[PDB]
RNA sequence: GAUGGUAGUGUGGGGUCUCCCCAUGCGAGAGUAG
RNA sequence: GAACUCGCUGUGAAGAUGCAGUGUACCCGCGGCAAGACGGAAAGACCCCGUGAACCUUUACUAUAGCUUGACACUGAACAUGUUCUAACGUUGACCCGUAAUCCGGGUUGCGGACAGUGUCUGGUGGGUAGUUUGACUGGGGCGGUCUCCUCCUAAAGAGUAACGGAGGAGCACGAAGGUUGGCUAAUCAGGUUAGUGCAAUGGCAUAAGCCAGCUUGACUGCGAGCGUGACGGCGCGAGCAGGUGCGAAAGCAGGUCAUAGUGAUCCGGUGGUUCUGAAUGGAAGGGCCAUC
RNA sequence: GUUUAUUAAAAACACAGCACUGUGCAAACACGAAAGUGGACGUAUACGGUGUGACGCCUGCCCGGUGCCGGAAGGUUAAUUGAUGGGGUUAGCGCAAGCGAAGCUCUUGAUCGAAGCCCCGGUAAACGGCGUAAGGUAGCGA
RNA sequence: AGGACCGAACCGACUAAUGUUGAAAAAUUAGCGGAUGACUUGUGGCUGGGGGUGAAAGGCCAAUCAAACCGGGAGAUAGCUGGUUCUCCCCGAAAGCUAUUUAGGUAGCGCCUCGUGAAUUCAUCUCCGGGGGUAGAGCACUGUUUCGGCAACCCGAUGCAAACUGCGAAUACCGGAGAAUGUUAUCACGGGAGACACACGGCGGGUGCUAACGUCCGUC
RNA sequence: UUUUGUAUAAUGGGUCAGCGACUUAUAUUCUGUAGCAAGGUUAACCGAAUAGGGGAGCCGAAGGGAAACCGAGUCUUAACU
RNA sequence: CCAUAGGUUAAUGAGGCGAACCGGGGGAACUGAAACAUCUAAGUACCCCGAGGAAAAGAAAUCAACCGAGAUUCCCCCAG
């Protein structure tokens, strides 16, 4: 009765704390926003972050619920 | 005797400037009515011929 | 159930739009405004035979 | 929310090897004083 | 293959004269016996595999001889659609001649007669005959199940990761269920999402991604810095630019839908469009390009 | 009686007998691109094919399926025939946009059209079946 | 009279033994059947290979038969098996992924080699910047579970989980900085491959009986 | 030899001598080497000629675009940041 | 019935053989397509007929492109 899968989807971190991004670069790729879009990070429709300028990737927990956000700092 | 073109492979591709080949992309002859623009609009340009699939291009088109 | 209709353009270019339609549902024939890039102008578009 | 201990574990070695132990490094969770 | 060709218990491509340990054994015939030398003989016939072969079967496929249908031809006349007629044609009736000849031909006559028959074309029938096809995975093969896509676990805290491992879904829906603005907040009978999500599961969702209303077509066209993911074909995410549009007071947001399934390369052809091509030339046909089936 | 020369001699094959069916003679049928030839110098008491297998007693029910036979009202339907529409070209007429005869041409496919098939009957010593076409009779039976 | 009877010749071939590198590529010995017939035999003739002939065994057609023999197409084709010959020096795999009427074949990629070119390009270690949801743990959630108090719910105490998570390591992975070391160890492009049957052992697991020198992954 | 793995009780060889398997033609690409160099080279053929003649051709010095066409640009688009 | 078929004799020629090449009448399959039917192999092998020192072909109802060429045959290009 068994013996199916999906193809895996190669989600997940694809730049880590402090690494150097081009402007469109994507950060992570998820399922909705586990990570959430910080400053100079957009959010994609597949919910996929990605550097809307050039500089570092920067997660960090902010917000009142906890939430970790994806930014880019200069 | 002279090596036979395939002649198939010479009505797909055509040779560049620095030896490379462009194609016409796949996915852009029917059932567009499903397809994004989007996607379909990125199909239109030819394309050039990856790194893996060029020895079987040459060998299908020795006088390219 | 849905089937391919076309979105034709009222300006007498030829630019047609395809999309689907249940026709079971809506009999009616669909009409929008969208961008025809021959005149490069949004004009009505009416529903017609794919 | 320490401290301490415990669980786990990288590397090397060992045993009675379904599981453990030793050397060394890392070291929780829960609970406790607070 | 070469031999200076013992037993046993182990070992070991897993059943040893040849390895290990050990026991036994002076050298060499002759007659006997067949327990072993996985003894000799035949590139296992069983079994599986090969996109091997053959022959056989059939309501497998494609053909086809044969049989059969009609049209046209050979093939005509007169009356009316049928009937009569004779002259084509048939005769495996009779007779005559070549001729000594049950062949054959010619002649005369009878009978049949535009029929029959044959050619070309054409529908039917057609294992009579022929060429072939008849998948793969598989704890042997068959039978059963499975084959693409999505979600979870196995998966060892980046990605990826197998089994006929453990569990479920998809092959759509929606001109509103899309866009935007402004409002609004559940299950349940005590509280805070324990509800909701167009449809599985997982991750998300209050700034709601839930729900409602008004106004709308951004379910826009041309592009695209950069990036993700693939052996590749591809697939995906994407600021920003140009044009034109919607909502909003404006900042802005909008290139379909909370996201991840809802899919099919190429060829061949159809449809519309087209500052392209047009085999002497002008056209046209066909081809190209664009959109689409 | 016959048979697997060389592992099978049999319950297999054949057989007289039986039945069905074809065949009117230039027979059906067979060998042959054909001419011919066999059938047969035979003619339905004959000849071919098929099944059954001396003899005795017998041989039930089913025609829905497949085949065969008969029917031809109705439907569908080939070559053939080429109506009718559309296109191409261009003598002309347009100041130009276009329009446009004839001829030629590309295409469309009305009408005509047989058998077959569907359809209506028959047929089981046709292939077959015998709880739906009909439900296994007689006899026999570990 | 008779496909009548008994039985030699003659024609067969039922049984057994022998023989089986035979006396013999089918016989001999002892028995056995038919023996006036659908009998048997001499000579000659005719039928020809998808063809003949067949009292039917796919029998027989020159020791050959589910398509004779000889020559030719012909060196058919063979993703299969076998074999592949002198010497030295340098480097040195794979038995994986993806796709496949594919699975013992093949293609691209991975891994080998040779050449060309170029970044401190790469590795180890230290420090720095990251994301984890595994081990472990836990029980608020999804479920499962025991006991007590009250009796619909909840509470106290106690366990369990690959598809539970109000927690959460070691490692591993990504990025940055620095030294030392290392024959550029790296990356790119180009010439030539082979390989895509793996095995056992350790560790982490699925499956199996935490059976297999079992089977399927990950990693050394 | 074949294999994950063979003293293997898997394959092949009784022995010796002789013979016995990556070739040849043409096309194409890359490397080396030689000539000439923005050029290089001729084919058939002629020629008594390995000479010499023969430049028909071929490749190269330009690309882009489906194509017309444009051209150190060109295509894309109404037009490119 | 004229005749014509037929009969007889004469003269002249043919016949049969031979390696390839050549023109014509027929005409496979294995094979390749990684199966196979269109297609391929190939108008090949093979069979048959006929001829000659050669055969066949041959003086445009040919090309070309508005300029022109000038029967046929063979070689090199064009061009995989
Ligand atoms: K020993
Ligand atoms: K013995
Ligand atoms: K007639
Ligand atoms: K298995
Ligand atoms: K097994
Ligand atoms: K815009
Ligand atoms: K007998
Ligand atoms: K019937
Ligand atoms: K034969
Ligand atoms: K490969
Ligand atoms: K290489
Ligand atoms: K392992
Ligand atoms: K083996
Ligand atoms: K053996
Ligand atoms: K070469
Ligand atoms: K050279
Ligand atoms: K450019
Ligand atoms: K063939
Ligand atoms: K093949
Ligand atoms: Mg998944
Ligand atoms: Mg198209
Ligand atoms: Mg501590
Ligand atoms: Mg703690
Ligand atoms: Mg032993
Ligand atoms: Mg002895
Ligand atoms: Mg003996
Ligand atoms: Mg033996
Ligand atoms: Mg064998
Ligand atoms: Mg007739
Ligand atoms: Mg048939
Ligand atoms: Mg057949
Ligand atoms: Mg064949
Ligand atoms: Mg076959
Ligand atoms: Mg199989
Ligand atoms: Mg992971
Ligand atoms: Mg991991
Ligand atoms: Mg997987
Ligand atoms: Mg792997
Ligand atoms: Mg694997
Ligand atoms: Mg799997
Ligand atoms: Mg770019
Ligand atoms: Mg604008
Ligand atoms: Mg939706
Ligand atoms: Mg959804
Ligand atoms: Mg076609
Ligand atoms: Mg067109
Ligand atoms: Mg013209
Ligand atoms: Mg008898
Ligand atoms: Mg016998
Ligand atoms: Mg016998
Ligand atoms: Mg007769
Ligand atoms: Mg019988
Ligand atoms: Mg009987
Ligand atoms: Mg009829
Ligand atoms: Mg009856
Ligand atoms: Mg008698
Ligand atoms: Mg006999
Ligand atoms: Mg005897
Ligand atoms: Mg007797
Ligand atoms: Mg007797
Ligand atoms: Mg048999
Ligand atoms: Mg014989
Ligand atoms: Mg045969
Ligand atoms: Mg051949
Ligand atoms: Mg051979
Ligand atoms: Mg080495
Ligand atoms: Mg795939
Ligand atoms: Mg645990
Ligand atoms: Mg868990
Ligand atoms: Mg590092
Ligand atoms: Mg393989
Ligand atoms: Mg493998
Ligand atoms: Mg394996
Ligand atoms: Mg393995
Ligand atoms: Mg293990
Ligand atoms: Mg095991
Ligand atoms: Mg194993
Ligand atoms: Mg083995
Ligand atoms: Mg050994
Ligand atoms: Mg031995
Ligand atoms: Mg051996
Ligand atoms: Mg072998
Ligand atoms: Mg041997
Ligand atoms: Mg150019
Ligand atoms: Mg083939
Ligand atoms: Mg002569
Ligand atoms: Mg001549
Ligand atoms: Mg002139």
């Amino acid at each position: 009765r068994n013996g199916r899968d999906s193809e895996a989807k190669r989600l997940g971190v694809k730049r880590f704390g402090g690494e150097s991004v081009l402007a469109g670069s994507i950060i992570v790729r998820q399922r909705g926003t586990k990570f959430h879009a910080g400053a100079n990070v957009g959010c994609g429709r597949d919910h996929t972050l990605f550097a809307k300028a050039d500089g570092k990737v920067k997660f960090e927990v902010k917000g009142p619920k906890n939430r970790k956000f994806i930014s880019i700092e200069a | 005797p002279k090596i036979k073109t395939v002649r198939g492979a010479a009505k797909r591709f055509k040779k560049t400037g620095k030896g490379g080949f462009k194609h016409k992309h796949a996915n852009l002859r029917h059932i567009l009515t499903k397809k994004a623009t989007k996607r379909k609009r990125h199909l239109r340009p030819k394309a050039m011929v990856s790194k893996g699939d060029l020895g079987l291009v040459i060998a299908c088109l020795p006088y390219a | 159930i849905r089937e391919k209709i076309k979105l034709v353009s009222s300006a007498g270019t030829g630019h047609f739009y395809t999309t689907t339609k249940n026709k079971r549902t809506k009999p009616e024939k669909l009409e929008l405004k969208k961008f025809d890039p021959v005149v490069r102008q949004h004009v009505i578009y009416k529903e017609a035979k794919i």
